[PDB]
């Protein structure tokens, strides 16, 4: 039963193993891409509100 | 004594068979269903390793 197990889980963790692999580059690119859309709404938003005064003055 | 000496010429010539033949075949086949679960329980190593 435990041998089983063993291996069992052997390929479980296996699994395991490359899925957090995967999850690595998964929330990477999450975050980096939040990070470019935060820039470009950033820098975005300062050349809108730059015609803002633009326009006023 | 004769019927013993008879039946343990028997003997040598039994386990010389065993010792030159059999045995070392299952010592072959125990060897390698050891190794192979020695080789699986390394992999579990490795693989809470990996």
């Amino acid at each position: 039963r435990e041998r089983d197990a063993m291996v069992a889980k052997t390929l479980a963790d296996n699994k395991k193993s490359d899925e957090q692999f995967a999850a690595a580059q998964a929330d990477y690119d999450e975050a980096m891409t939040e990070a470019r859309v935060q820039a470009s709404s950033l820098r975005d938003n300062a050349r809108a509100d730059g015609r803002k005064v633009i326009e006023d003055a | 004594m004769s019927t013993f000496i008879g039946q343990l010429f028997g003997f040598a010539v039994i386990v010389y068979l065993v010792w030159r033949f059999i045995v070392p075949l299952v010592g072959r086949l125990m060897s390698a269903r050891q190794d192979t679960v020695r080789q699986q329980l390394a992999d579990a190593a490795a693989a809470a390793d990996r």
